[PDB]
């Protein structure tokens, strides 16, 4: 979930 | 009877001819009630069989007591719907199958008081809310992402613009996103004839925003009237329930993080700028998944971005086939 949840968060915005 | 039977036939052949036109507007109803029972009717059989909280398209008109109008179920077909009146009037008709409903009690109480029923046996009476039946929300629902944080912070602007993206890039040519800068959770209907109509009144509403969120209202209303979907930028949702008694009623979507530590771990991924407003983040994220399920239309569960978004566009997929 967290591997799922750190890459998709960081690419948008980031 | 002829002339039934001809009014029959016109409004048919009407229904017939009408069914490809340009589409109006959009309300939605808040009572349990069927217009295929009632004898008002004019096409009688073909009545619409909603409940409360469904929403309405009504494209021509036919009288004071009726309007024509489809439903936004897949396949829904043309109805009549009873007029704003006519549903009072239905309504007066809900409550005087009763024995009584003014002040004088049926109590073994027969021939001593009979107590004609005064003005507050009327609906001129309950004046202090009036809540209307019909309520002019806009023609498409506007989708709003609520989650898993406060909008205005790193992991909650990313975690919404992939979404947005990918909305963007899947329904390209059939969708507008449009970013809210003005304040939205005020959309009120009955707070008084017109507050702050001219701006040079420099009044405490005068000199205010309101007018601007009143001015994003109809924005809204009026893209929403375009029939193609859109979908709000707005950094001023956190719950829900700020947007719940409005006109709006936008479809909420939720993006839940499973678990406070992920989400911790994630705001830790970010820096030290995040780990100074961990406290509210963590705050609002609790507060928010203390939210029951009802209360949001969809939600994002699964930590693939895939998935999700999958799952999203088959919502809207479904959503778009059922107004068409």
């Amino acid at each position: 979930d967290l591997k799922g949840y750190l890459d998709w968060i960081t690419q948008a915005e980031d | 009877e002829s002339a039934r039977r001809e009014v029959e036939s016109q409004a048919q052949q009407q229904l017939e001819r009408a069914k490809h036109k340009p589409v109006a507007f959009a309300v939605r109803t808040n009572v349990s009630y069927c217009g295929v029972l009632d004898e008002e009717c004019p096409v009688q059989g073909s009545g619409v069989n909603f409940e409360a909280k469904d929403f309405l398209h009504i494209k021509e008109k036919y009288s004071n007591d009726w309007w024509i109008g489809r439903l936004v179920k897949e396949g829904g077909d043309i109805a009549f719907i009873p007029s704003p009146q006519r549903l009072e009037s239905i309504r007066l008709k809900q409550e005087q199958k009763a024995r009584r409903s003014g002040n004088p009690s049926s109590l073994s109480d027969i021939g001593n008081r009979r107590s004609p029923p005064p003005s507050l046996a009327k609906q001129k009476q309950k004046q202090a809310e009036h809540v209307p039946p019909y309520d002019v929300v806009p023609s498409m629902r506007p989708v709003v992402l609520v989650g898993p944080s406060l909008k205005g912070y790193e992991v909650t602007d990313m975690m919404q613009k992939a979404l947005f993206d990918f909305l963007k890039h899947r329904f390209d040519g059939r969708i507008s996103i449009t970013r809210v800068t003005a304040d939205l959770s005020l959309a009120k209907r009955s707070v008084l004839n017109n507050p702050g109509k001219r701006t040079i009144i420099e009044r405490s509403s005068a000199r205010s925003s309101i007018a601007e969120v009143q001015s994003e209202i109809e924005r809204i209303f009026e893209l929403a009237k375009s029939l193609q979907l859109v979908v709000l930028d707005a950094d001023t949702i956190n719950h829900p329930a700020q947007l719940a008694k409005t006109s709006l009623a936008p479809i909420i979507v939720f993006v839940k993080v499973s678990s406070p530590k992920v989400l911790q771990r994630l705001i830790r991924s970010r820096g030290k700028s995040q780990m100074k407003h961990l406290t509210v983040q963590m705050m609002a994220y609790d507060k928010l998944v203390q939210c029951p399920p009802e209360s949001f239309d969809v939600i994002l569960d699964e930590n693939q971005l895939e998935d999700a978004c999958e799952h999203l566009a088959e919502y809207l997929e479904v959503y778009w086939r059922a107004t068409h």
